[PDB]
RNA sequence: AAACUGAAGAGUUUGAUCAUGGCUCAGAUUGAACGCU
RNA sequence: GGGGCAACCCUGAUCCAGCCAUGCCGCGUGUGUGAAGAAGGCCUUUUGGUUGUAAAGCACUUUAAGCAGUGAAGAAGACUCCG
RNA sequence: GCAAGCGUUAAUCGGAAUUACUGGGCGUAAAGGGAGCGUAGGUGGCUCGAUAAGUCAGAUGUGAAAUCCCCGGGCUUAACCUGG
């Protein structure tokens, strides 16, 4: 499986968060990376986190049209 | 193809003799030219430029060996491909020519009428490992060391080759062929190397005149 | 032009255009002549140069050289036209093909015979 | 089914063999699954003719692939000799 | 602002060394100190010596060398600015002057020459070419 | 043992209120051969004698130079005004890739394998005098033991 | 063992010069067409 | 490859064949010897030069093309008999 | 000079460091925004730690075959085919 760690830009859809995630990738022909931020739509069961926490996910059967993973654990807890 | 025009209008032009007739007598007595080029013009003003010296090294190298501009291209592809000095591996090759050997080693007078005699399958060549001798009608086919050169049964007594001979002889025969007139048998044991072939020819210039 | 300015907007090689349009990057086309008149050249030269207003079958009303010494063209007369600009003639962008479908080759050439659709003299 | 069946390649009026295993649907010149050996039909006696990988060729008999009559022809005259 | 802080020390070097100054004396910094102690190692320059000041301050200080009127240092350029990073791999990594020079390469193992990286068969970040 | 190659032949004028005047400048390159290589620049109202006092000038502007067997030691990029070659060491066979300004004194130095390549101005006089501040800016792997003050198996 | 081999410029703005700057040619190439053969 | 237990049938896939110099490669259109340097053409200071060993003469050689033969290999052994 | 070919034309790259990452410039040849402020974004001082994402190194799978390149083999040579 694959696991991606992000940001939950927003958990307003019931049972459901938007994680962004951040990564890196070198330029072709100048050779210099650019940041890219890309959201990620995961189910959330209990939605145990709120906007702004860190979040893993993991890639998982289609719960649903635009969803495609689970938030299987949370890090950390913004302020 | 090959060149069907005069030989010595050739050398004339190089101001250098090509090898192309063979030497029954003096070069300068046969044809009393080639001090000047030719044409009607003759000695001329506005120099020639090192493009034009480039091209008349190449243009040498091409008619004493008999091979078109198609397959000295090829060949100078080769050599620039192989490991080494490019302008020795074509020298190499131009050696290596079935026709030349031939010539080299006296059964063809001179290197046209060694062709002919090879394209006519008179010669037989035996590459190393091969026990039954194999007729070829293509004089540009390289050889492989220890190389073995026979005569048909056909052509043991052509006077041609008998009359060629002893010019070779008279010539000389170079160290890297053998050859066993009893026989008619020539034997190529290892390639011509730079410092036996002919100084005077360069080289370099054929190998700048290919990189634009 | 620093790396982060080449990045964002990069470097871009506009594209030359054909200098040859009506032939549509084709080497020839056919076409009609629908005039065939002599003109004047450019302030160095002097003298009645002979073109062809001609229509091709791309579509276009293009003007075309007829070189060589005489020629046999004239009005609803097919003709090959090919690229290649007359310095002399503004304008003019193409040549005639001689000896191609009917401007027929130049009647005593001998030299460039190839270039003017001459045959062999036997 | 599975065919292990000979590929035609090589220039004309010089036909070589390229022993492959692939779909019996898809064509002799199309994808296969692997390669395993390539048979020659005039060679020299020093050269070999025939060369196969005795270890795939059992695997695919087990998985239960159906070899070509040519093909099993040949294993069975490279197992022979 | 100041925004590196190799290539300030290295063109430091390089104007002492076209002003023919004996020594050079900049603020100092760990790396800094590794990249002198590289130098004086190629033999590039005499010595270089880090003095505590006060502040929590130092001062690291390097002699110069000249020879036959000329500077050791023929050039010196900063390779990965930092706007624009080099890392290059153990076969990648550039040779100054037909391997005559030393390009300078911060590895996993420490801020060493690039021949001795590739003696170790390892690569890092292409910090600068020195000859 | 010395070589001169004529590099160029250029004709210029020079204008008195009578009438133009012509001269011609011309730009020789001479050399031992083997390290020692000069470039001159003459001018006269005769051809022969620019010729001549060219060679004269290239005399004195003898520089040294040092060479690995037959090739160049090491890549050498110089500038001379605008104009901006490059050179680069190549193996034995190679010969020397050239246009011509760059050909002539590289064929004085005895240079016999060699890449090179001009930027901006194509000049024949500046791509010459480029060329020769190369050739002296170059330097061998033994000069540069002795300039670190390290043997010569020590640094590769 | 080998795969690690590769870099040319020129004509043209001026009484003449250097730079800059465009335009043009020298090469290879092609499912190629047309002209002589 | 399709169907059939097989015999065998279908297969414009496939293997070949006809046309095109359309690209690449190879080969041939001859090879030696040949002087008051024949004749003619061209240039010329009108007499020399050049075409030019080029040619004629002379002695050979027959790859390719054409004729007469000869003759592999692409074939995997079907079926049938026997253990 | 090429030679069963030879040229012209059409197209693509090269030469063109003439879009310059390798590899260009901006006082006068084209080019500094009229000046400041600041959003996103880009970059960023010294010391001691945790982390290993970028970076580097090694292991595995994969990156089809052909084609490119190297070394051998077969066609009388070559193109061509062909094993590794």
């Amino acid at each position: 499986a694959s696991v991606l760690t992000g940001r939950v830009v927003s958990d307003k859809m019931d049972k459901s968060i938007t994680v962004l995630i951040e990564r890196l990738v070198r330029h072709p022909l100048y050779g210099k990376q650019l940041r890219r931020s890309t959201k990620i739509k995961a189910h959330d069961e209990n939605n145990v986190c709120q906007q702004g926490d860190l979040v893993r996910i993991k890639e998982t059967r289609p719960i649903s049209k635009t969803k495609a993973w689970t938030l299987v654990d949370v890090v950390e807890k913004v302020e | 193809a090959r060149y069907i025009g005069p030989k010595l209008k050739l050398s004339r032009r190089e101001g250098t003799d090509l090898g192309l007739k063979s030497g029954v007598k003096p070069y300068d007595v046969k044809t009393k030219k080639a001090a000047r080029p030719p044409g009607q013009h003759g000695v001329s003003r506005n120099k020639t430029s090192e493009y034009a010296l480039q091209l008349r090294e190449k243009q040498k190298v091409k008619r004493i060996y008999g091979v078109l501009e198609r397959q000295f291209a090829n060949y100078y592809k080769e050599a620039a491909r192989k490991r080494g000095a490019t302008g020795e591996n074509l020298l190499a090759m131009l050696e290596s020519r079935l026709d030349n050997v031939v010539y080299r080693m006296g059964f063809g007078s001179t290197r046209a009428e060694a062709r002919q005699l090879v394209s006519h399958r008179t010669v037989m060549v035996k590459k190393a490992g091969r026990d039954e001798f194999v007729r070829v009608n293509i004089p540009s086919i390289q050889l492989q060391d220890g190389d073995v050169i026979a005569i048909q049964e056909k052509s043991r007594e052509q006077l041609r080759i008998k009359n060629a001979i002893e010019l070779a002889t008279q010539r000389g025969i170079p160290e890297w062929l053998d050859v066993d007139h009893s026989k008619l048998q020539g034997t190529f044991k290892k390639a011509p190397d730079r410092i036996d072939l002919p100084a005077e020819i360069n080289e370099s210039l054929i190998v700048e005149l290919y990189s634009k | 032009a620093t790396t982060n300015q080449l990045i964002r907007k990069g470097r871009k090689t506009i594209k030359e255009k054909s200098k040859v349009p009506a032939l549509q990057a084709c080497p020839q086309r056919r076409g009609v002549c629908t005039r065939v008149y002599t003109t004047t050249p450019k302030k160095p030269n002097s003298a009645m140069r002979k073109v062809c207003r001609v229509r091709l079958t791309s579509g276009y009303e293009v003007s075309s050289y007829i070189g060589g010494e005489g020629h046999n063209l004239q009005e609803h007369s097919v003709v090959l036209i090919r690229g290649g600009r007359v310095k002399d003639l503004p304008g003019v962008r193409y040549h005639t093909v001689r000896g191609a479908l009917d401007c027929a080759g130049v009647k005593d050439r001998k030299q460039g015979r190839s270039k003017y659709g001459a045959k062999k003299p036997k | 089914m599975v065919v292990i069946r000979l590929a035609r390649g090589g220039a004309k009026k010089r036909p070589f063999y390229q022993v492959v295993v692939a779909d019996q649907r898809r064509a002799r010149d199309g994808r296969y699954i692997e390669n395993i050996g390539f048979f020659n039909p005039l060679a020299k006696e020093s050269e070999e003719a025939v060369r196969l990988n005795m270890e795939a060729y059992h695997a695919w008999i087990a998985k239960g692939a159906q070899p070509s009559d040519r093909v099993a022809s040949l294993v069975r005259a490279y197992n022979k000799a | 602002s100041m925004q590196d802080t190799v290539g300030d020390m290295l063109t430091r070097i390089r104007n002492a060394q076209m002003a023919n100054k004996v020594s050079v004396a900049m603020p100092s910094s760990k790396l800094r100190k590794s990249i002198a102690d590289l130098l004086v190692s190629e033999g590039y320059v005499a010595s270089a010596v880090v003095n505590a000041e006060e502040n929590n301050k130092a001062t690291l200080s390097i002699e110069l060398k000249y020879f036959e009127g000329k500077a050791v240092i023929e050039t010196i350029q900063r390779f990965s600015r930092p706007g624009l990073r080099q890392h290059r791999g153990k076969d990648a990594i550039p040779t100054v002057k037909q391997g005559m020079g030393v390009a300078i390469v911060s590895t996993s193992q420490g801020i060493m020459s690039d021949r001795a990286a590739r003696a170790a068969g390892i690569g890092g970040e292409v910090v600068a070419f020195v000859a | 043992g010395l070589v001169e190659r004529l590099v160029t032949v250029d004709r210029v004028a020079k204008v008195v209120k009578g009438g133009r005047i012509f001269s011609f400048t011309a730009l020789t390159v001479v050399g031992d051969g083997n390290g020692r290589v000069g470039f001159g620049r003459g001018k006269a109202r005769e051809v022969p004698a620019a010729i001549q006092k060219a060679l004269e000038a290239a005399k004195r502007n003898m520089i040294t130079v040092e060479l690995n067997d037959a090739t160049l030691h090491h890549p050498i990029k110089a500038r001379h005004g605008a104009s901006k070659v490059y050179m680069q060491p190549a193996s034995e066979g190679t010969g020397v890739i050239a246009g011509g300004a760059m050909r002539a004194v590289l064929e004085v130095a005895g240079v016999k394998d060699v890449l090179t390549k001009c930027y901006g101005s194509t000049n024949t006089a500046n791509v010459v005098r480029a060329t020769f501040n190369g050739l002296r800016d170059m330097s061998t792997p033994e000069k540069m033991a002795a300039k670190r003050g390290k043997s010569v198996d020590e640094i590769l």
